[PDB]
This record gives structure tokens, C-alpha cells and sequence, in this order.
């Protein structure tokens, strides 16, 4: 087959800017005077979009902010004036040869302006009592940098056990990130205690956002 | 295997101005250089007593941009040395309209259900077509047989052309 | 509009076999091909094969061969892939794409989730996520939903029927053991409630299982 | 160097905007009867083209400015009636003229405009 | 029947032919500085428009005549520019005459225009 | 400061030269239905008028701008037809345009062209 | 006699009026690029010029019109700045068409236009 | 010896259209600011039957620059509560030549020989003229008997504008 | 056209008199004035008086009133001015300019020179101006002319009955002892001379002497 | 009578730039709403010439060079361009009362680029002896600037005696300036040596130009 590798598989840059997704390929995807390189807009939670067909000619529907161009096996898409709700992977794909092949795709995310993680903590439900197993849910939401630290204290113990972690990819309107976390114990050793604690450590500030309840 | 010669191109012989005539609709396409009959396209051939062919073809195209007009052609086809190849004058019946005079080559078709043309608007330093522009005629634009769609790939291929051709829409803009 | 439709979720043993549709409709099903995409993970995209319905014609990629049998009925309108003898690799989403009788991409299928474990499909459990006060006046308020132990993926879910969805966040999967977990959360004005009712639909089709909990 | 004695402006009517890169080319009227070529060019941005000719070799005499309003409208695929636009006039017949040849055109009409200033 | 005073003509000056069906109004500035509906109606096959008034009911006064130009253009396709072109002039002011008034509108600009003559 | 968002330029094309001095007149058509007066001035030796409003006093809606061709021709002992030559337009609609009306003069004839850009 | 092809009107802008007397010339190009008379004449009171050829003397070609436009001002009194003024289109291309060149011209500026329709 | 009020001027009583129709060459005038007839100027008064007087006047005018036109005017005078004094509204035969509405003071005459009028476009603060022509009627192209001009002389100074004209040339123009 | 000519040069005794002409051509004689006006070396312009032929009034400057008496002829067309008890002062040119019937300044005529002496009137004396050699080929020549001791003045002097104009310098007046002498000088090509007739015509009104000298 | 004073006597500027002829005035000028200001052109050799009446009304035959303006006792006539053939002197005059009354003049030169003077010098011809007289003519043609100096060397001596100057105005063409001169002596005087010669001293050069013959 042939192969397509993108260039830098993490992509970021501001609001505003242009973007400069590559595709290089083992072979020649040219042939009887054409390019058959392909580009696709893969969103969270969803399939494939189609941006540009044959390297060059844009699809009835993606605005002007995209653009190819290339040939033998060079080609790149642009994006430009990449634009907030353009957060996803750019995968590029080849057709002149047999079997068809895809691109290792490309993350591209947005540059903006730190804003602190809007916490929030709660308490195991009744029923969830009620299985044999506790679970305290604490919400780690909008907030960036990408990298955040959570800690759950109980009874200002650090506990590392029933770590649970989930990440979003970036938002689409305000570009931010967010994070889930729950302390996942038994309902006995919930029954143990009496101080629980979610403890937020990030760069938007020196002391780390506390926010907790108790038994 | 080499290939790609605008003469080696082999295109229908016999062809009949008379049971070619009629409506015929616009599938696919492979887009020349320069402004070209974008979507809904759909062409009228009908040879009269003399024996001299022409056309009318209702089409849209993007003239200037934000400007999309169906344009209303028409072209006289001019008999060459061969029934199947044409060197087409034509125009617009509004007046702005692009004039233009190119050539046109009936490939291949069965009358009933399918037909394809090429026109090579520029040759190539040895000579293979490098302006050059296609269409995929069906008499039925509710599609077409997939042994016509079959034959139809042959063609392409023959026409050097494979892949290259952008598939027409009909929502009836006009 | 060119619309296209998949079957539901599936869940096979390993070694089993499996089958899955994909009708067409709004366009000449017998003047395309329709390919099919897998898509794992940290891993991407790679073509499958595709089906000429008219001719019945097939095209597939050697590393599939063995593994991937299409079909598809014309008067049906729809092309089936048949996954035989499974493993935990085959195990992903299957995308279903329309192709031209010319050149390649153009219409994605919403994607069948493909899951190929021995564990036994559990229902989901539905926890109200609830604060710890009325939650003070005009102060706005986020309200959560919790996702307990189910399996497999996926389980949409939303708020008041989808009305609600500005300012929501439905945070990913986690294999809770053997089981996954996932967690929502909607911000609104100290207006809209407790006033009015404030409910989150949680669906998980692979078990033919629906709730809605209010808060 | 110093100033440009002769020059000209196009404007694209229909689009209220400057038509550029479009052709422009000026001859002056010579002793047996053909115009000898004087200059060419093409349309700024600015919808303009400075520096035609020097402050002296655009002697005096006749000349005539050809502006290629075809393969402009025609580029824009549309198919314009004029094969192009001259302006033929007399210069530097008595002292030295600024001339400015403006020209607003259109797919079926068009129109020039000449501005003289001195120092 | 018989002769008109007034006559409105107008030519598409993308298409360099008439402006047809082009909707136009002429008004007469009363006494408080108003304009008074005097006649409408819209341009023929022509491009003109004839029957207005009459040699008798167009008296003197300022009058206004507004070619409906927005509703030319965007009837066909384009967006033009201008909201709408309009004319205004003193009429029979010193005795009877013959007026018409001419428009080449376009997208993008206009050329209104009038030429009068005794009858 | 900065830069002037609506400007005029004026030509008087029976002489090759700017029209000086021209009146010129911008309203803005009101939440009512008439023209509130927006701006004034008079024609700069360049032929045009820089610096009519700011770049946002200028909002959003209709503008109707009135150069006095009247007076001007009048001036030379010439009477003319049309007793002004305005302009009416939407501008600002779209984020913002860079909106340029200029006019080519004569005692029976006039045209308005616009030009927009954007940075 | 019959109908007209081609017609050559001409108004007299500073006036408003219709340039009467004008001298017109059209030609065709030849087999080398020369210019050979194809016919002549004056407008008459119209302003108008009828009977240049016939739907059948008028063949395809490119021809050219030449507006005598400085003989018409100098003549009047003023010192017109171009030349002349000409038309350069292809006639009869596409199939048969009647034609009609229109010149507004002033003494610093012209605005030729055309307009083209059937039988 | 003040003076210079316009209504101070004293004009010819019992003034009469008809006695002073006719023909009327201008000798001399007074510019008036602005344009103005400038050289070959000829006028020709004419009353109805209805009374009312109206007149025609070649002249030529270096209207613009470079442009000479021989101006053929024409005024409709409205009759005024003094048989000596005028408004007269005008206009030219040729459409562009200045149209305008000013006064008309038949200052002096004597019918037969010669002929002086004033004219005060505009007045002054006080009540002198600012905007103010005149012109000296002759019967004769061919020039006035000394008397006359004797006459005239006074008159002009009554107008407050001795020496103030700029004698007027007659080559035929046209 | 406006012409208007004047009486020949004239020479007269201290405390003499005279009287001068200025037929009128061209307008009505009686509808202007007509101005005499006097103007010394190194000195300029002073008005005298002027006359209305029709009334046949007179304007006079009191500095003149007892020098000059004007008349006027209609008849003849012609206005005078009589200048009577001389002295060596009133010696000047005389003009004449004719003036009108409301304003002031418009015709002057060609101007009587008058000189105002006890000298006799003695003609001129004409010599030709010979260069040391044929003056070699194709080089540029200068031909001259002298008119030694001559009274009073003027004397016209010009070359080949006028025809050549181009190129020639007239040097003015020098009191030669009591007696003036002017001279001329005229370059050609060495084309036109010897091959031409190379004549100075000097003529001396004042003496009715005319002289043409070759070369 | 009123007074009439030409600011600067003479005046100089290049070809094409402006000029600024002054003429104040006694007493005022205007009167009942006017100015009887008026300005002429008196050439070499000739009478003067009507430009401009009544400070600003032009006569027809004046081309728009020049220009006046005024009022009161300030009055000034603009000549721009400043053209070759407009060498001459420029005298104001006013009729506003009695006596009529000019200028003192004002000579306007033009400034040039220098140009050494075309000397020659010819020899008494046959009939200058024949009167008991000698004079040599040595010309000095078209040369600037104005100031010159020649000197007649008689054998090696430096005549003084029979000096006879006479310069001429600026030219009209060229503008330049031409003197001549020529030495005057006895017929006896002249056979009394036999080295004649013309030296001509110029800023246009270091070595005086010398022209000479002998007896
Ligand atoms: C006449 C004609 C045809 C070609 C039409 C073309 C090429 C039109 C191009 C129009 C443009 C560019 C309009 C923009 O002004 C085809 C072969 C399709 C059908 C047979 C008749
Ligand atoms: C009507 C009329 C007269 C005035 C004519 C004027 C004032 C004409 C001005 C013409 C101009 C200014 C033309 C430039 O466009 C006079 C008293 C002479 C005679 C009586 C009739």
C-alpha cells in the first residue's frame, strides 16, 4: 500500500490564525495530470467530514477557510482564519492507488487565555449507597491549560485508590477543557469516615481550588 | 499501456445526427480550465433537414461569483470528415453570456439510454489534451443502468479520464 | 437528502460472527459503491472494501479479506459486512460511506459500535446528581446526572428531551472494572430551577433501556 | 525619476471596485501614419498604472491608450462587447500637461476620462 | 393620445440591452415640500416608457422621477448597490418642453442623463 | 482618527478637471421615515471631500448623499438639469465597508460609482 | 430600402441635447489587418444615424465606428480634448444581431455604449 | 451731493413699450458680477396687443473658456407700478444658456437716438446697488450724435457709475 | 483696423513753435478722445491733454496748459497739438493715443520724435562693415553697416528690404561731437553671403535721404 | 496730482517663474466701488502697450500671463510665466482723478545662462578717410550678462580717446545682450600706426577675447 504520515500530530494555534496540516506519501499520489489526496474533519462523538476532494477542489459546504495544495507527495490543508468551533483531527486519505489508505489524522486545538476550573463536589445518592460501593462525584469544568491535578482528601488523606479520571477534548465555543472525577469506595468504607475532599491543583493559580463536604 | 493521444482516442462509429437527437441530461463531467457549466445541466441535440446539427444546453454556472446563473446555450455543430467528430460554435442566447467555439467528439453511446462526449480544447507537445472537458448524457435523468454507468467507466479510462469527473446534481434550480 | 442509516449496537462473542446493514436512501443506490471504515481508539482510520450493488461487484483490502464479507440487496437499498470468526481487535466502530462509481468519499454512516467481550450486557443506573442547598437565589446553578456500571458502550443522553443543551457537558466512558460510567452535567440560570423540571434522559440502546430523572 | 507625465486609471463599474491587472497600451501617432508603440502595462491595485512614460520622452505629439477591457470581462466569464478602449488625443502640444486617462467600465459600456494639472 | 412631455428610458448595462420591466414614479414637489404621487408605471419591451402625463397635466414644478434600479437587479440576480436612482429637475420652467431622461444603470453605479427639445 | 469610513469625489467632465468646492450632503435615513441630517462640506482642490464622518458614528443603515451639481454649474453662467445629484444607499450591513461615491458631472448628464474595501 | 443592423446615436452632453452633424466612420478589418471604409455618414436632427449598410452588406467581422467627436466640439466653440472617439467590436458572431453604438460625448470624456438584440 | 440709493435714481416718466419697440444696438455697458454678455450685443424690444413687453437680444459669451457662444436670449417683462420700471424674467432659445430673473429700469431715452437702462441685481446695507448692470441703447449701430452721449454722460453719473463701462464692440460676430 | 498714424520727425528753434497731426482710421473720430503724451530719455510718461473732437472740448494738464494748444479737424479726422515757445526740454517724443468717451487708455500711435536744437540737419553718412578676409567656408558670418554723423534723429535701418530680420543687432543713438551715429550688424551663414546681395538699407527721414549699401 | 511709485527699478527673474510689479499710490484710486488702476508693456524702440485697465480687467489681446489686483493705494501686475519675449519695462497709470498721472517704470530682465559675446571687429572702409576721419567697429554680439568691458588696443596702447559706447537691450529671443564700439580717431592718426585691435573683458571668461587687424 501506500503510506501517509501527517507531519506534527498535535496541532495548536491561535484564534485567528492559520493552520498548516501535512500529508506526506511513500508513493506518488498523482497520476494522468490530477492529485487524489483527500481531507476530513473528524469532530468528538462523531464520523468523518469531508473538506476537500483531490487535493485542491473544495466541497459544497466547507467555507473558504480551507484550501489545499500539492503533488506528487507533498500536500498540506489550511486552515486559516482557523476559527473556535474547528477543534478536531484532520485525517487525509489517498486514492490513486489500491488499497485506499488513510493519514495518522492530526489534533488540531486552539491557543487562548487561561481561566480557572469551575469545581464542584458531590455526595453518593441514596441508591448508590444501596449496591454495596460509594462513589463521591466532584466536576472539574471550563478551565485551561489542558494539563489539570486532581486529589481527592479524605479526612485529609490523599487517596490514590478508586481514582477514576475522564478528560473532554476542548471545547467548541469557548475553547476550554474539563474533567470528571468520583471516588469510587465501598459503602462500608464510606461509613468509615467523615471529611471528604476534592482538591484542584492548577497553573491559573498558586492555592488549589477546594471544594468538599462532609459525613 | 502508454496512451493518452487525442487520436488514439477512439471514439463511435457511425454516429447519426438523427437517432442521437433529442433530451438528453447531464450525470458527470470533468471540468476544463477556466468557467464551465456548473450544476443542473441538460442539453437539446436536433438535426434539422439539411442535415446540419445543433444544440441547446440549460445549465448553471457561478459567472463572477454570488452571480449564478442558469445559462440558456446553444451551438451550431459544423460536420467534420468523421459522423462522430464535431468542432462546436456556440453562445448564449442572453448576450454576456460566453461565446465560444470549441471542438466535440461524440465517444460513445447507445442512443437509448446513455451517452458521452469529449472535447479536447488544447493539445499536448507530443499529444495528449491538456485543456480538456467531458459529459456523461442519459436520457433518463433519473440515472442510468449500472451496465451503462459500466460501459460509461471503459470509456473514461479510454479518455484518460478516470476518477476526474465531478458528478452533476438536479435539483431543478431552473 | 442523501440519507443514510446503520443498525443498532453490537455485542459478540469472540470468535462468533456478525453481520450489519446500512440502507440507502435520497439517491441511486446501484449508481454508488458504499464503503466500510473501521475506526479503533488511539488508532484512526483504515478502508475496508466496498460493494457496486448494480454489478454486486466487490473491492477489498487484503488485510480484510478473511474477515470482512459485503453484500447488499439492491431492492433493499442496503450493503451488508460480515465479521466472522471474532477477536478483541475487530472489536471498533464500523463506519458505513456511500462512494462514486469514479473516485472516493462523499457520504458518512452515524457508525456502528462494535463490542466483542464474554461479560454479559448490564443496564446503566441512572443517579440524580443533586447540591448540598437550594443553592442560594439568582446564583446560577449546575445540575448533574450520573451514569452507573453499564456495558457496552454507547448510552446517549441529554437534557428535557434536548431542549437544554447550551451549556452541557457529557463527560466520556471508563471502565468501572468491567463495567463503564459516565457522568453529565448542565449549568442553568438560579431561573429555571427548581421552578421548572429539570430532567435528564439517559439511553442506552444496547439494552433496550430508557430513563428519565428529574432533579 | 522625479513625476510620471502620463497615466491611467480603470474602474470595474459593475463590482464597485478597481479592475486589476488589466492591460494598457499606448502608441503615439508618428511621422508616416501607424502607431508606433509608446508603452505598456498593467493595472495596479490601485486600480491605476504609474509610471507610463518619463517627463520628456513622452515627446509631443498624438497618442492613443489602448485598455484591454476584453480579456478582463472575459476573464470573469463574461463576454464583453468592446475588442477594447482607446483614448486617442493630442499631448504636450503646448507646454507640459499632467494627463490622467480614467475609464469606468462596464460588460456594454465604458467611458474615459482625462484630468490635466501642471506643476 | 398624443404627445408626451416626459419619457423615461433605461438600458441594462451589464447585459447592453433595455432595462426591462423597471418600475418608476415621478412626483411633483407640492406646497409644503412633499412629493405628491404625479404617475408610475414600467418600462416595455423598449425599455422605455411612454403616456406619463400630458402635455397638459405635466406643468411646471420640480418634479422627481425614481427608477426602481434595486428591484432591476436584484430581480434578475445580482446585489446591486444603490437603493434606487432618482431624478430631479425644474420642469417647464421657462415655457413648454420635451423631456427624457436616460439611465444605464448598473450594479454598481449609474448614468441618469436628459435631453429636451421644443415640440 | 485613524481612517475616514465614508468619502465622495467629484469630476467635472466637461472640463477634464475636479469640480471645486462642491456641496456636499449625507444624511441617514431615520427610524421614522425621513432624512436626518448627518453631514456636511465642501469639495477639497483634490476633488473630493476627506474625512466625512468617523469610522462608527457611521453605523449601521440607509445613507443618502446630495452634491449640489446645481450651484456648481450655475456658478459658470451654465444652468443645469438636475437640481442635485444624491446617492442612496445601505452601508455598514455587514461589518464594515470602505464606502467611496465618486461622480462624473456635466450640465444634462451625471453618474454616481461607488467603491468599497475592507482593511 | 429596409432595416438598419447597425445604428450610431450620439447626444450632446454639455448641452442636453442631441450631437447633431456628427461625423461617423465604421470599418472591418480586412485579410491583413488593415482597416478598409465600409461606410460613412452624419447624424441628423435625431442625433440618430440611419442606413449605414443592410442585414445583409453588414457581414460577420470586427469592425470599427469612429465617432468624429473632436470636429463636432471644436466646431461648437470648445477645445474638446480627445481626438476622436471609436468602437471596436465583433459583429455578427454569433449568428445575426441588430446593433446600436450610443455616445454621450463631452468635451473631456465619453461613455460609449452599446446595445444588441434580434429581428 | 451724496446719493447712490437705488431708489434715489431717477428714471424716464411715462415710459412707453411702444414708442421703444424696436431694434436697440448696445453701445456700452456695465458688468454686473458674474458672467455676462460680453461683445456683439443687440437687442429688440416688442410689446403685444395685451400690453405686455417682451424682447429678444443676440450677444456673445465666453461661457466657460475657450467657449464663444453667440447667445440668443429672450425676457418676458412683467409690468410694474411705474411705466419706467421692470422685472424681467429670461432664459436663452438654447436650452444651457443661463435662464434668470432680474430687474429692468428703462433709466433714460429719447426714443429715437439712444437708450440707458440700470439694472441692480442685488442692494446695499444703506440702500446703494452691489450687483448692478447697465447698457446704452443706440438706434443706431453706427454710433450716437455727440448730444446724445453728452446726455448719456449724465445719466451714468446719476447712476453712480461714471466711467465705469467698458465700451462695447460690434465686428459682425455673427 | 484701429489705425492711427502721425506726422514725420521734427527739428525746430528755441522759441520756436509747432504744431502736429494724428489722423484717426478706423473708429468714429468724433465718439473718442485722442491723448498726447510725452515721454523723455531718462525720464518716462507724462499725460498732456486730450480732445473731444465732437464737442470739441478740451482736458488739459495746467503743467502744459501754456505749451501745447490742441485742435481738431472731424472733417479731417485729425487732432493737434501745437507746441509753442521751445526750449530745450520740451524736446521728447510726442505720442498720440486715442481715448474713450468714459475711461482712459487703449490706441497709441507710432509717436513723433522731436528734436529741439540750433544744429542744421545733417544727412547721414553710410559705410559698409567689411570683415579681413572672404571669411573662410561654411563659417557663420557677420556683416555690418555704419551710419556716421547724422541729426537729428531717428534713422530706420534694416537689411535686405526687411527680409532678413533674424539675427541682426541695431546698436542706438551716440552724440558724435554734435553730429549722432548709429550702426548694424547682421550674421549669416556663410550660404548666403558673398553667393546673396548682402544690402543695409539706412534711411533718415529727418534729411529725405535713403541709402542702400551692398556688401 | 497723486503719486505713483514703481517699488523696484529694475527686476529680474527666470523664464517660467512669476513677476510682481509694484504701484503705490499718493492718494487713493478707487472710487464709487472701483479701481482706476491701469498697467502697459513698452518695448525697445516702440510706443507703449494697453495689458491690463482698471486693475483687473484684462484686454482682449493679453494673454493670461498677466494678472492685477489692488485697491485703495496698493496695486500690484503679475506676469507668470514670466516669458522671453516679455523683456521690457512696465509703467502703472491712474485716471481715478486729475491729473492723469503714470509710473516711473520698471524694467524687467530676464535671468539666463551665460554665454561668452561673438566679437569682430572690422576696418574703416575707403570713403570713412576720405572725410579726415578714422573709426574702426568691433562688435559684440549676443553675451551675458549685462556688464562687459572693451578695450581698444592700438599697438599694444590702450586707446581711451574716440571711446563710443552703445549697449541694447535684452534680446527677445535668446535674451541675451550685444554692445559696440568703435575707435573714432583722425584719418592722419590712423596712418600714424598699423596694429589695430579690440580686447574684450567678460566674466564668461578668464582670457579676454581679442579681435584685431592692422594697417
Ligand atoms: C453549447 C453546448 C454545450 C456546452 C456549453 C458550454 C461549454 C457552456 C459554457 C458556458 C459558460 C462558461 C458560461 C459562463 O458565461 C454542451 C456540450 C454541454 C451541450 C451541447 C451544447
Ligand atoms: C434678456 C434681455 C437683456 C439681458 C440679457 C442678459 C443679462 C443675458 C445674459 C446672458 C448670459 C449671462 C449668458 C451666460 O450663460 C438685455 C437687458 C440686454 C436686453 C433686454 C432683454
Amino acid at each position: 500500500d501506500i503510506v501517509l504520515t501527517q507531519s506534527p500530530s498535535s496541532l495548536a494555534v491561535s484564534l485567528g490564525q492559520r493552520a498548516t496540516i501535512s500529508c506526506r506519501a511513500s508513493e506518488s499520489v498523482d497520476s494522468y495530470g490530477n492529485s487524489f489526496m483527500h481531507w476530513y474533519q473528524q469532530k468528538p462523538g462523531q464520523p468523518p467530514k469531508l473538506l476537500i476532494y483531490r487535493a485542491s477542489n473544495l466541497e459544497s459546504g466547507i467555507p473558504a477557510r480551507f484550501s489545499g495544495s500539492g503533488s506528487r507527495t507533498d500536500f498540506t490543508l489550511t486552515i486559516n482564519p482557523v476559527e473556535a468551533d474547528d477543534v478536531a483531527t484532520y485525517y487525509c486519505q489517498q486514492s490513486n492507488e489500491d488499497p485506499y489508505t488513510f493519514g495518522g489524522g492530526t489534533k488540531l486545538e486552539i491557543k487562548r487565555a487561561d481561566a480557572a476550573p469551575t469545581v464542584s463536589i458531590f455526595p453518593p445518592s441514596s441508591e448508590q449507597l444501596t449496591s454495596g460501593g460509594a462513589s463521591v462525584v466532584c466536576f472539574l469544568n471550563n478551565f485551561y491549560p489542558k494539563d489539570i491535578n486532581v486529589k481527592w482528601k479524605i479526612d485529609g488523606s490523599e487517596r490514590q485508590n478508586g481514582v477514576l479520571n475522564s478528560w473532554t477534548d476542548q471545547d467548541s465555543k469557548d475553547s476550554t477543557y474539563s474533567m470528571s472525577s468520583t471516588l469510587t469506595l465501598t459503602k462500608d468504607e464510606y461509613e468509615r469516615h467523615n471529611s471528604y475532599t476534592c482538591e484542584a491543583t492548577h497553573k491559573t493559580s498558586t492555592s488549589p481550588i477546594v471544594k468538599s463536604f462532609n459525613r | 499501456e502508454r496512451d493518452c493521444r487525442v487520436s488514439s482516442f477512439r471514439v463511435k462509429e457511425n454516429f447519426d445526427k438523427a437517432r442521437f437527437s433529442g433530451t438528453w441530461y447531464a450525470m458527470a463531467k470533468k471540468d476544463p480550465e477556466g468557467l464551465f457549466l456548473q450544476d443542473n445541466i441538460v442539453a437539446e441535440f436536433s438535426v434539422d433537414e439539411t442535415g446540419q446539427m445543433s444544440a441547446t444546453a440549460k445549465g448553471r454556472v457561478r459567472l463572477l461569483n454570488n452571480w449564478d446563473v442558469c445559462a440558456d446555450m446553444v451551438g451550431t455543430f459544423t460536420d467534420t470528415e468523421d459522423p462522430a467528430k464535431f468542432k462546436m460554435k456556440y453562445w448564449g442566447v442572453a448576450s454576456f453570456l460566453q461565446k465560444g467555439n470549441d471542438d466535440h467528439w461524440i465517444v460513445d453511446t447507445d442512443y437509448d439510454t446513455y451517452a458521452v462526449q469529449y472535447s479536447c480544447r488544447l493539445l499536448n507537445l507530443d499529444g495528449t489534451c491538456a485543456d480538456s472537458y467531458s459529459f456523461v448524457f442519459s436520457r433518463d435523468p433519473n440515472g442510468l443502468p449500472p451496465e451503462a454507468q459500466k460501459i460509461v467507466r471503459q470509456r473514461q479510462e479510454e479518455l484518460c479520464l478516470a476518477r476526474q469527473y465531478r458528478l452533476i446534481v438536479h435539483n431543478g434550480y431552473c | 437528502d442523501v440519507q443514510l442509516q446503520e443498525s443498532g449496537t453490537v455485542l459478540a462473542r469472540p470468535g462468533a460472527s456478525v453481520k450489519m446493514s446500512c440502507k440507502a436512501s435520497g439517491y441511486s443506490f446501484t449508481s454508488y459503491w458504499m464503503h466500510w471504515i473501521k475506526q479503533r481508539p488511539g488508532q484512526g482510520l483504515e478502508w475496508i472494501g466496498g460493494v457496486y450493488p448494480g454489478d454486486s461487484h466487490t473491492s477489498y483490502n487484503q488485510k480484510f479479506k478473511g474477515k470482512a464479507k459485503l453484500t447488499a440487496v439492491t431492492s433493499a437499498s442496503t450493503a451488508y459486512m460480515e465479521l466472522s470468526s471474532l477477536t478483541n481487535e475487530d472489536s471498533a466502530v464500523y463506519y458505513c460511506t456511500r462512494s462514486g462509481f469514479d473516485y472516493g468519499n462523499e457520504d458518512w454512516g452515524q457508525g456502528t459500535t462494535l463490542t466483542v467481550s464474554s461479560a454479559k450486557t448490564t443496564p446503566p443506573s441512572v443517579y440524580p446528581l443533586a447540591p448540598g442547598s437550594a443553592a442560594q437565589t439568582n446564583s446560577m446553578v449546575t445540575l448533574g446526572c450520573l451514569v452507573k456500571g453499564y456495558f457496552p458502550e454507547p448510552v446517549t443522553v441529554t437534557w428535557n428531551s434536548g431542549s437544554l443543551s447550551s451549556g452541557v457537558h457529557t463527560f466520556p466512558a471508563v471502565l468501572q472494572s468491567d463495567l463503564y460510567t459516565l457522568s453529565s452535567s448542565v449549568t442553568v440560570p438560579s431561573s429555571p430551577r427548581p421552578s421548572e423540571t429539570v430532567t435528564c434522559n439517559v439511553a442506552h440502546p444496547a439494552s433496550s433501556t430508557k430513563v428519565d430523572k428529574k432533579i | 525619476e522625479s513625476k510620471c507625465p502620463l497615466m491611467v486609471k480603470v474602474l470595474d463599474a459593475v463590482r464597485g471596485s478597481p479592475a486589476i491587472n488589466v492591460a494598457v497600451h499606448v502608441f503615439r501617432k508618428a511621422a508616416d501614419d501607424t502607431w508606433e508603440p509608446f508603452a505598456s502595462g498593467k493595472t495596479s491595485e490601485s486600480g491605476e498604472l504609474h509610471g507610463l512614460t518619463t517627463e520628456e520622452e513622452f515627446v509631443e505629439g498624438i497618442y492613443k491608450v489602448e485598455i484591454d477591457t476584453k480579456s478582463y470581462w472575459k476573464a470573469l466569464g463574461i463576454s464583453p462587447f468592446h475588442e477594447h478602449a482607446e483614448v486617442v488625443f493630442t499631448a504636450n502640444d503646448s507646454g507640459p500637461r499632467r494627463y490622467t486617462i480614467a475609464a469606468l467600465l462596464s460588460p456594454y459600456s465604458y467611458s474615459t476620462t482625462a484630468v490635466v494639472t501642471n506643476p
